[PDB]
């Protein structure tokens, strides 16, 4: 599941909804406070991960995008403002076996506003798969076939983790299938950092990663239950 | 140290003394010309008569080699021996024949340099002497057979360490090797000082330019990772772009344009040192073909920058100069061109210059806007100052003219600076 | 993409890029059109899979004269980079053979995915 | 017939005596067969020969069914200077290595 | 025979000046690309 | 012709048996499963080749 | 609009380059010969765009 910000239109009110996933390509979106169930996004295939992306309208107004995947790699996107009808569709590029997507240089659920004039919209947009790939594309540059700006390909093993930096200068792409499976991509460059991590890194089997809002800490737990803090002195 | 290591030092110092008849027999058999057999039987005056056609023939070619006729091919040079000759005569030869070997290095494909050569290996023994010289002016000739030549009758001095194993071998050195020559923080201060001698003399040519270039850019390329070893070559490889910006050769200036850019991309650097960079690109741009890659060098370093000031107007005498070797118009035509590699930086730092200084060309900054889109901030900092003429100058046909093309494109963002400035 | 004929449709091409993926963990696959060619030689080869933007198509268009004389069932897929990452390999891979195995664990689904060609054929 | 056959077969195509010998009898196989008078062959040396061998016989398979199974081909080798130029950049960086340390 | 008492030599001069040819990281809010620094707390 | 195809298929069996020891020596990581029947097969674990 | 928006959109508005690595200007040395200097410079350029 995942918590997000949903703007009543017609009276321009705010509030959260939690979005779960379902058995048959569903995602079931909830109230968050009075639990009550809203609307339903429905894919073809079997739903994988999904994220949201907000693109703000006016003064005070912004639209919240579902942006939900399928195994095969096709992508819808919602947008439920108008009752989760289906606003674009497009390919992964080259994907397969897909496994997990994320959008960052915006809000998002690791980079939350605190009021209606920070709300930014994502410019990245990363996918990952089973076979370690990771297709990043640019998202403020529309078609049913996008060309990805980069194909990363440093892990070997399936995508359980991928989360940008507050800023999106940053990309953390983590698998828990193998230990020290933690790569920091930079961007727009793509070009992965070669310092960090080394061999002597403590990380062990990461299952979860978390960037601070602010003051650029990222914490990094494993498969130990030993949750390992590093400070970007560069924030 | 052990009476074998001194002795070895001795030995070194006396290497052309010709003691005996075996020591003659090694030192008189290396030839540029012949095999061993061949070369010991021959005779002083077999040589230096072969060297004075060759001489000639070079004369035609080049006047300059007539003058070594005098002094150094000279029939008064066969009965000369520079082991019986005092400290300040053999100075004094040497800086003749390092001469020599500047004028010979761009014509060692000719044939007659090999024989003009080879009087000089013979009687004066450069090749064990002046061993370093020689090699230098002959390193950007290392696929052709000649450097096989000279690698096997020559002993390598400690810096040309790398070339040890290719001496007297069927494969010519791999332009691989010669990146790890240049590797050296050493071999650069050498080579540095061997193509400053150049320069002064204006003996540089293209094929040396070329060769010098590949191994400079490459050594940054292998360096790339060790940002401190990068940190390093910045007082070796820029001090040279400095002497070859001098050069009036605009060859030489090129070759500054490609050594320059390869090295702002490769390590981040200050401001300071790339304003510095364009006053020294500038002040000798007079070739039309250097003054085409002076601009797309200007673009790039601009590029580079990375930090606040990153487009931030370009200095009072800094405008001024690139506005005299690049009036308005041709800027224009860079811009038009299809092809224009990334400049926005520079547009927008040169964009504010403009209206820091000449307000005549601010309907060029309406030409010069259509042409490019620059980025979302770079436009914000052009309305921003725009916005400050608009209080101070005054109001103008062309000076509206701009405001009213922000407001045809992105009108909201114009009010946010107004906001923001009254 | 004319000449690429039969093209499998979305439907079916996750279903063949599964069985390609777990023939690949077996190691059941052959990888490259030249193994791919091979295999149709020594008929050891259930079926041939290709992909349509491989350019230019001509390099691969060899295969569907063997299967066509050995009677051996092949499709072609859209992306040939979906196809390399399912085999299980860094680069793309313009064709590939699942190799005969009775005793295999993936018989059922081979078999499965086979009719579906021969139909789609 | 020879567009049907893998790039494998082609790289050792004029070497069958050698071959099925080898093979029978369980010894090494030859490694340029009828390529060895390719001018780039030629250029190579030592080891190289055979590497490159397997790399032009793979492109060769490449530019051969392109010319067999081209419906409207261009009678102009665009496909074969292409796959040319990636041979000359192989034994290019196959040739710039030295074994013997520096 | 020496002495101090658009100019080429510019280039020249600020290099004597300048000790530490890197500009300074702090200063500049985009990250370097290939160098990271981070410490563990 | 029936003795050749029994040849055949015993060779066959035979080279299919020394290509699994062969997927052995290669690089990877395995796992031997062993069935109630005592079959013994690899399985790979899910690890995209550099 | 507050100071941390002017910020970010600083960091949007920078652009991918390409970056220089080891083995980038190797193949330079293989056709050096018989080229005038400013075509050799171009080449540089279109490695380093």
């Amino acid at each position: 599941f995942k918590v997000a910000h949903l703007q009543n239109s017609q009276t321009n009110s705010v509030h959260g909804i939690v979005l779960l996933q379902g058995n048959n390509g569903w995602i079931n979106i909830l109230h968050s406070t009075s639990g009550l169930w809203l609307m339903g996004c429905k894919i073809e295939g079997v739903i994988t991960d999904f994220c949201i992306d907000y693109q703000p309208i006016s003064r005070g107004k912004f639209r919240t995008i579902l942006i939900a995947v399928n195994a095969y790699g096709e992508v819808w996107e919602f947008d439920l403002n108008k009752n989760g009808h289906v606003i674009r569709r497009w390919k992964d590029q080259g994907g397969v076996g897909i496994t997990k997507i994320q959008v960052g240089g915006g809000t998002t659920t690791t980079c939350p506003a605190l009021q209606i004039s920070k709300i930014k919209q994502n410019r990245w947009l990363a996918v990952g798969s089973e076979s370690g790939f990771v297709n990043l594309y640019d998202r403020n540059n529309t078609s049913s076939t996008p060309t990805p700006v980069a194909a990363l390909d440093q892990l070997t093993t399936t995508i359980s983790n991928l989360q940008f930096s507050p800023d999106g200068q940053i990309l953390c792409m983590a698998s828990r299938a193998v230990k020290d499976a933690l790569r920091l991509v930079h961007l727009p460059s793509c070009s992965v950092f070669s310092n960090w991590p080394t061999s002597g890194t403590p990380l062990g089997k990461v299952t979860s990663v978390a960037f601070s809002p602010s003051g650029g800490l990222l914490a990094v737990g494993n498969e130990q239950g030993k949750v390992r803090l590093w400070k970007l002195n560069h924030y | 140290s052990s009476l074998s290591d001194q002795l070895a030092q001795v030995a070194s110092n006396n290497a052309t003394v010709a003691l005996d008849r075996k020591r003659r027999q090694k030192l008189h058999s290396a030839s540029l010309i012949y095999n061993s057999k061949t070369a010991a039987t021959q005779d002083y005056d077999f040589i230096f008569e072969n060297a004075s056609k060759a001489l000639e023939e070079l004369s035609q070619i080049e006047p300059k080699f007539a003058i070594f006729s005098r002094t150094l091919f000279s029939e008064s040079s066969i009965s000369l021996d520079r082991n019986v000759q005092t400290k300040e005569e053999i100075k004094d030869l040497d800086n003749a024949i390092n001469a020599y070997l500047l004028l010979a290095s761009s014509k060692w494909y000719l044939a007659p340099t090999l024989h003009a050569t080879e009087w000089l290996v013979r009687r004066f023994q450069i090749h064990v002497k002046n061993t370093e010289m020689l090699l230098l002016s002959t390193l950007n000739y290392y696929q052709t057979p000649v450097f096989k030549r000279i690698l096997s009758i020559i002993k390598l001095p400690p810096l040309f360490n790398c070339l040890s194993n290719f001496v007297r071998s069927e494969k010519p050195p791999t332009a691989l090797t010669m990146i790890k020559l240049f590797n050296d923080m050493d071999f650069l201060k050498l080579y540095t000082s061997y193509l400053d001698q150049c320069i002064k003399h204006n003996a540089t040519y293209t094929n040396q330019l070329l060769f010098t270039t590949c191994c400079f850019i490459n050594v940054v390329a292998f360096n790339s990772n060790n940002d401190e070893k990068l940190n390093q070559l910045v007082p070796i490889l820029l001090e040279i772009s400095a002497k070859l910006l001098a050069s009036k050769s605009k060859d030489c200036q090129i070759a500054a344009h490609t050594i320059l850019v390869v090295f702002a991309t490769a390590l981040p650097l200050k401001k300071t040192i790339i304003l510095a960079a364009m006053e020294t690109i500038l002040s000798n741009l007079d070739a039309k073909e250097a003054k085409h890659s002076a601009l797309l060098t200007i673009c790039k370093l601009f590029q580079t920058l990375k930090g606040q000031g990153n487009v931030d107007q370009l200095p009072s005498k800094i405008f001024k100069l690139f506005d005299s070797k690049f009036d308005t118009v041709s800027i224009l035509t860079f811009l038009d061109k299809e092809d224009k590699p990334v400049c926005d930086k520079f547009i927008t730092s040169y964009t504010r210059s403009i209206a820091r200084y000449d307000r005549s060309k601010l309907n060029i900054i309406l030409s010069l806007l259509k042409k490019i889109r620059l980025e979302r901030y770079e436009v914000r900092l052009i309305i921003t100052d725009l916005i400050y003429l608009s209080e101070i100058l005054e109001d103008k046909s062309q000076l509206v003219e701009l405001f009213e093309y922000f407001i045809s494109i992105n009108e909201d963002l114009v009010l946010k600076c107004l906001k923001s400035l009254g | 993409n004319p000449k690429a004929f039969p093209l499998a449709d979305a439907a079916l091409t996750q279903q063949i890029l599964d069985v390609v993926q777990q023939a690949a963990n077996l190691r059941q696959l052959k990888k490259g059109a030249n193994e791919a060619t091979k295999t149709l030689n020594r008929g050891i080869s259930e079926f041939i899979i290709m992909a349509a933007d491989c350019e230019p198509i001509e390099i691969l268009l060899h295969l569907p004269l063997l299967c066509e004389d050995k009677n051996v069932p092949y499709v072609f897929v859209p992306s040939r980079v979906a196809l390399g990452r399912a085999c299980g390999v860094s680069r793309p891979v313009i064709a590939a053979s699942i190799t005969t195995n009775d005793a295999s664990a993936i018989k059922t689904q081979i078999y499965a995915v086979k009719d579906k060609i021969e139909t789609l054929l | 017939s020879l567009a049907k056959s893998p790039a494998s077969t082609i790289q050792i195509l004029g070497a069958e005596k050698a071959l099925f010998r080898a093979l029978k009898t369980k010894h090494d196989t030859p490694k340029y067969g009828l390529l060895y008078h390719a001018s780039l062959v030629g250029q190579a040396t030592g080891k190289n020969k055979g590497k490159i061998a397997r790399v032009l016989a793979a492109k060769a398979a490449v530019s051969l069914r392109y010319d067999a199974l081209a419906e409207d081909r261009d009678d102009s080798g665009d496909i074969g200077l292409e796959s040319r130029a990636k041979v000359e950049n192989r034994l290019s960086q196959l040739e710039g290595r030295d074994l013997r340390t520096t | 025979d020496e002495s101090d008492s658009g100019d080429i030599n510019a280039l020249t001069k600020i290099l004597s000046t300048t000790y530490n040819y890197k500009d300074t990281l702090s200063n500049s809010k985009l990250l370097p690309p290939k160098k990271l620094d981070i410490v563990r707390l | 012709v029936k003795q050749h195809l029994q040849r055949e298929t015993q060779l066959k069996q035979v080279q299919q048996r020394m290509d699994a020891q062969r997927e052995l020596l290669k690089k990877g990581s395995k796992k031997k499963i062993v069935d109630s029947s005592g079959k013994i097969s690899f399985k790979w674990k899910k690890q995209r080749k550099r | 609009e507050d100071e941390e928006d002017i910020a970010l959109e600083f960091i949007n508005g920078e652009k991918k380059d390409k970056l220089v690595n080891m083995n980038s200007f190797t193949s330079m040395f293989d056709n050096i010969q018989n080229v005038q200097m400013d075509t050799f410079f171009d080449r540089v350029m279109k490695v380093l765009t």
